């Protein structure tokens, strides 16, 4: 239950450009 | 037949280099380990090298490591020793000795003849220098070791030599009481721990020489000064 | 007419012999050795493990000593081990690769093998040259060797799948006595405590008592199904037991001459490779086709234990002469060596 | 239902990959009676079930912060190590996996001359390497792997490259050519020509035995191939596809997640390819019980 | 008339084996208990020995 | 806690050990082969061209050493011995093709093709050879031809119904025995009409030979 519109890349997450 | 022929000895110059050869004949050469042992002139026997079958282990006396180096041509059955930077104390006849490792074997069984080399740890003790003896009647020769030679497999590793006047010495009883092939059964070995005994009953005119004893318990394998039975 | 004649004599002589027997069958051994105490459960451990052979084990045999012995594989190597610390003492090439059985001297200096190219090779283990090297070669059997053993140094018996037992002379090289009788292929034998005698067991599901200094058949004993793979003399030379494919092993008795007691359970339906006794002869230890070895109490036929630590057919075993360990080889190529603890 | 659907395929697939590689560790080991068992193919099935297995005991570590909150609770000190040991059991299984694929073409199309070569001393030498190789290629996954810092009290572990808007490529396309896209060209090539030269021309084509063979050793390379492409093409295929995407929505972050249950499923499913597709396994699983 | 002559030699052997003194089985099985009995004790096997005792530690 | 000595008993054990590893390699690069087949079936001249109670041959044909064994000279028990040879690259089984109008020495009713084809189930159903690929060696040839001219094959095989020509005979032969493979899944039969001029008889072996190792190179690998 939270915001899942993060940014991947492969099986972890990466910061949004 | 079995045979171990050496050559390369002669007056050699003191700090100078002299090679030894031992050519095998009439026996599986890569099968045996392979010793030399010297005798200074009027002195003991003295252990010297030892290269094993397969050339894996090599083992020096403390008095030539570093100087003197073993090793083996197996396909030609001819065992060195390049001995370096020689000294009057290296002054000895060198023996090339035969010996195989494996459950009941006899080491030490054959000697060569021996070369003449002139320059220009265990204690084995036979206080007994000298026993005059006469032929028919029982003689025993005592030997002492500084540790005990009784191996926690069972075996006492004491070995006894016979050294007739001129000729090479000769295998009598290996690990303190089997009896060499070729040997007499008048001879026996009893022994217990540090204090040995060899038994020669009803001595005949071949048994005189003089009687080494040796330790092959650990390395570096140790002689005992002798004892010479005379008539 | 004649032959018809002595072949109804035959039938006569053979009923003969079923009654003599069936008038001393007064008992039975598991009547006699129902009151006793049965061993219990016998739970062996894996000692030692031999590795080195690379193809199946047909045969091994403990030296006198009871920590030297000989295997026999059909890799071309016959090995003498040093059962205390498993050294490899020897590795003898064979010449025949076919090899099914393998003997030690009772002197230790030489020991046998032989196979399908019906010869027993003789090597000597302790020569001035350091080496083992073949000292003869005993050729006359017409079929595979099975089975061989040391007399002493000079005299060696064999069994072959001719249907024949042979003494050798092997200094001569030549078979002094042959044992014939068997109508079929000789399969194991076993001598004597005395060495005065010898049983062998073959294909025609018979077992003979053969005098090895007469020459001739004493005793027929009967009573398997199919073929017997095995044979074993009891330590005090009056009994053997014998295993065969029927999945039976028979205890027979020489002076009474007939079958005492039959070691099979419901659940082993495989055939029997090997068989030996323990040095009291109050164990009968049998190696099967299932991969297992059974310990059977001789004297109430219950299986007193398993050896199971092979993943092939048991195909060879042996008791020491001191009674200490028991060495059993099998197709897997491993021999292990198992006893007891307190 | 968004909640309680993923978890559910992460779930049945870590059980049931677990049982699978289980049975395939137990089978192989058991088969003797407490002796050595090995074999260079055998070295390679055992070596592939490990590997298989440290990806799917690693798996909770890496979807935590995927299914409830998003929430790393393993801090830096882990995020590195976790992250680079699971991009290695993800990199060893392919580096077996195609290694495993080259072996077997070597035992068929070179029946006489690869017996010089194909022992198990070799074979334990190349396994050795595979995984040296595995840790040159993840290097960059535990150099840059640092925490990531996400709008609220929340925080993740992640990839921080010094320069996101450049350095983005070349780590998709080295990951995709290393664990995708070379491993893939090199075991479908092997296998198909495996199929083309795995009979003889005396051998009697007509007889059923060579039919039979011929069958499973197609059915077999095929599903080896495929298990491998459909579990990880997904997974690659939106890598590429983000490079040029900023702004992610809800359709594409499931997608991606079913894409990383599939990858998990890659190691789920080699432990079945040989119990199913190898006939000998099963005579041999027998034999332990 | 190989068959013959195999007849005569099989008759024979028969009538040697039947001439053989047998004891009764009671007394063979007794022999059989009664040796087991003696030596049971320097039985390894069948009585394992202390593990000092034992080569194969 | 070793003795000098009894170091150096485990130099020599491990060099024994070193050359039962160098030997054992040096024999599983090597092609064992069972020959089987009846008297005058033209085994002997198999032999002929390829060049005590088992006679051993060995022979190299494209860097491949082939080991042949004879077991024709064992008159014992079969079923004794036959397990010794289990794990055999493949058996070469020759059967003489003209032997069919004929009959046994001994038996005297027996027909000999019957007494191969007995024998040839036997062997290819038997326990120890399940997965045992087999070369049929069918020789003879070119004198099967000429008596199948005077002599029909209708007095081996009563049931046989086609043209009493070589083409169509040693066809039906050929299947006959063919036929008996009780497990035609886990071995395959390799058949060649060899004669007592043919020159391929070494080459078929040796293709047959490469076939079986592939076969169990894909049984290793897991392929198969």
């Amino acid at each position: 239950d939270f915001d899942m519109l993060r940014c991947m890349l492969g099986r972890v997450y990466r910061p949004c450009w | 037949d079995v045979q171990l022929v050496e050559s390369g000895g002669g007056l050699v110059q003191p700090g100078g280099s002299r090679k030894l050869s031992c050519s095998a004949s009439g026996f599986a050469f890569s099968s045996f380990g392979m010793h030399w042992v010297r005798q200074a002139p009027e002195k003991g026997l003295e252990w010297v090298a030892y290269i094993s079958s397969g050339s894996g282990t090599i083992y020096y006396a403390d008095t030539v490591k570093g100087r003197f180096t073993i090793s083996r041509d197996d396909p030609k059955n001819t065992l060195f020793l390049q001995m370096t930077s020689l000294r009057s104390e290296d002054t000895a006849m060198y023996y090339c000795v035969r010996s195989i490792y494996y459950y009941g074997s006899s080491p030490f069984d054959f000697w060569g003849q021996g070369t003449t080399l002139t320059v220009s740890d265990i204690v084995m003790t036979q206080a007994t220098s000298s026993v005059p003896v006469t032929p028919g009647e029982s003689v025993s020769i005592s030997c002492r070791s500084s540790k005990s030679l009784l191996h926690s497999n069972g075996n006492t590793y004491l070995y006894w030599f016979l050294q007739r006047p001129g000729q090479s010495p000769q295998l009598l009883i290996y690990r303190m009481s089997n009896l060499a092939s070729g040997v007499p059964d008048r001879f026996s070995g009893s022994g217990s721990g540090t204090a040995f005994t060899l038994t020669i009953s009803r001595l005949e005119a071949e048994d005189v020489g003089v009687y080494y004893c040796m330790q092959h318990l650990e390395y570096p394998l140790t002689f005992g000064a002798g004892t010479k039975l005379e008539l | 007419s004649e032959l018809d004649q002595l072949r109804q004599e035959a039938e006569q002589l053979k009923n003969q012999i079923r009654d003599a027997r069936k008038a001393c069958a007064d008992a039975t051994l598991s009547q006699i050795t129902n009151n006793i105490d049965p061993v219990g459960r016998i739970q062996m451990r894996t000692r030692r493990t031999l590795r080195g052979h690379l193809a199946k084990i047909y045969a091994m045999h403990w030296g006198t000593d009871s920590r030297l012995l000989v295997s026999a594989s059909q890799d071309g190597k016959l090995i003498i081990w040093d059962s205390y610390t498993t050294n490899k003492v020897h590795a003898i090439p064979l010449r025949s690769s076919w090899v099914m059985t393998c003997a030690y001297a009772p002197s230790g200096n030489y020991v046998a093998c032989g196979g399908l190219d019906n010869i027993c090779s003789i090597y000597n283990l302790k020569t001035r040259e350091g080496n083992v090297r073949v000292s003869r070669e005993l050729a006359g059997h017409t079929g595979y060797l099975s089975c061989c053993r040391f007399l002493d140094d000079n005299q060696i018996v064999t069994s072959s799948g001719d249907t024949t037992c042979a003494l050798w002379d092997i200094e001569t090289g030549q078979q002094t006595t042959t044992f014939t009788g068997h109508t079929g292929d000789v399969m194991s034998l076993s001598l004597a405590p005395d060495t005065r005698l010898f049983v062998s067991g073959a294909c025609d599901a018979s077992a003979k008592l053969w005098d090895v200094r007469e020459g001739m058949c004493r005793q027929t004993f009967t009573g398997h199904e199919s073929d017997i793979n095995a044979i074993c003399f009891f330590p005090n030379g009056n009994a053997f037991a014998t295993g065969s494919d029927d999945a039976t092993c028979r205890l027979f008795d020489l002076r009474a001459d007939q079958e005492l007691m039959t070691y099979s359970h419901d659940n082993i339906i495989c055939g029997i490779t090997s068989v030996s006794f323990s040095k009291s002869g109050r164990l009968l230890l049998a190696g099967y086709d299932d991969f297992n070895c059974n310990v059977w109490d001789a004297l109430k036929a219950d299986r007193a234990g398993v050896l199971a630590g092979h993943d092939n057919r048991v195909s060879c075993l042996g008791v020491t002469d001191d009674g200490m360990a028991v060495a059993t080889g099998s197709w897997d190529s491993f021999l292990k060596i198992w006893n007891g603890s307190s | 239902y968004i909640n309680i659907i993923m978890p559910s395929v992460f779930g049945t697939i870590c059980l049931l990959g677990i049982i699978g590689n289980s049975t395939v560790i137990f089978a192989v080991v058991k088969k003797s009676k407490l002796h050595w068992c090995n074999n260079v193919p055998d070295i390679f099935i055992i070596n592939l079930s490990v590997v298989d297995l440290l990806f799917l005991l690693g798996m909770p570590f890496m979807i935590h912060q995927l299914m409830g909150n998003g929430v790393w609770h393993f801090g830096e000190t882990m995020c590195t190590l976790i992250t680079a040991m699971d991009a290695n059991s993800q990199f060893t299984s392919t580096y077996i996996l195609t290694a495993m694929a080259i072996d077997r073409y070597l035992a068929t199309v070179h029946p006489i001359s690869s017996t010089k070569f194909r022992k198990p001393s070799v074979a334990t030498l190349v396994i050795c390497l595979l995984w040296a190789l595995s840790f040159i290629s993840i290097t960059p996954v535990w150099l840059y792997a640092r925490l990531i810092p996400f709008p609220g009290g929340a925080v993740g572990c992640g990839i921080r490259l010094p320069n996101p808007d450049t350095d983005l490529y070349w780590f998709t396309l080295y990951q995709f050519f290393l664990a995708f896209a070379l491993p893939f060209v090199v075991i479908t090539a092997a296998y198909v020509r495996i199929l083309q030269r795995m009979t003889s021309s005396v051998a009697p084509a007509s007889q059923r035995s060579i039919r039979l063979r011929t069958k499973r050793v197609t059915r077999t390379a095929i599903a080896i191939c495929l298990v491998f492409f459909v579990c990880w093409a997904p997974y690659y295929v939106l890598q590429l596809t983000q490079l040029s995407i900023s702004r992610p929505t809800l359709t594409f972050v499931y997608l991606y997640n079913a894409a990383i249950s599939l990858g998990y499923a890659n190691s789920c499913l080699n432990p079945f390819v040989y119990i199913v597709l190898c006939e000998t396994f099963r005579k041999r699983l027998v034999l332990s019980v | 008339t190989a068959s013959i002559a195999q007849a005569r030699k099989l008759v024979e052997q028969l009538k040697m084996e039947a001439n053989i003194d047998r004891i009764k089985v009671s007394k063979a099985a007794a022999d059989l208990m009664a040796y087991c009995e003696a030596h049971a004790k320097e039985d390894p096997l069948l009585t394992p020995v202390p593990a000092s005792e034992n080569p194969f530690r | 806690t070793l003795s000098a000595e009894d170091k150096a008993a485990v130099e020599r054990s491990k060099m024994i050990d070193r050359n039962l590893r160098e030997d054992g390699e040096k024999a599983a690069r090597e092609v064992k082969l069972l020959l089987l087949g009846a008297g005058e079936s033209g085994k002997n001249t198999i032999v002929k061209q390829m060049k005590t109670g088992i006679v051993e041959t060995h022979f190299t044909f494209k860097d491949l050493h082939f080991k042949m064994f004879d077991v024709g000279a064992q008159r014992s028990e079969r079923k004794k011995w036959i397990h010794c040879f289990e794990g055999v690259t493949a058996i070469i089984f020759c059967v003489a093709l003209s032997d069919y109008d004929l009959v046994l020495a001994e038996d005297e009713e027996m027909n000999r093709m019957h007494a191969s084809m007995k024998l040839f189930d036997s062997i290819c159903n038997n326990k120890w050879f399940t997965d045992t690929s087999i070369i049929l060696f069918l020789n003879k040839k070119d004198l099967f031809e000429e008596k199948i001219k005077k002599s029909p094959l209708t007095i081996c095989y009563p049931e046989y119904a086609g043209s009493n020509t070589y083409e169509e005979a040693a066809a039906y032969i050929q299947c006959q025995f063919e036929d008996l493979n009780k497990r035609k899944d886990t071995k395959e039969i390799y058949t060649h009409f060899t004669c007592s001029t043919d020159t391929k008889n070494v080459q078929f072996v040796f293709d047959a030979v490469t076939d079986v190792i592939i076969k169990n190179n894909l049984k290793d690998c897991g392929l198969f």
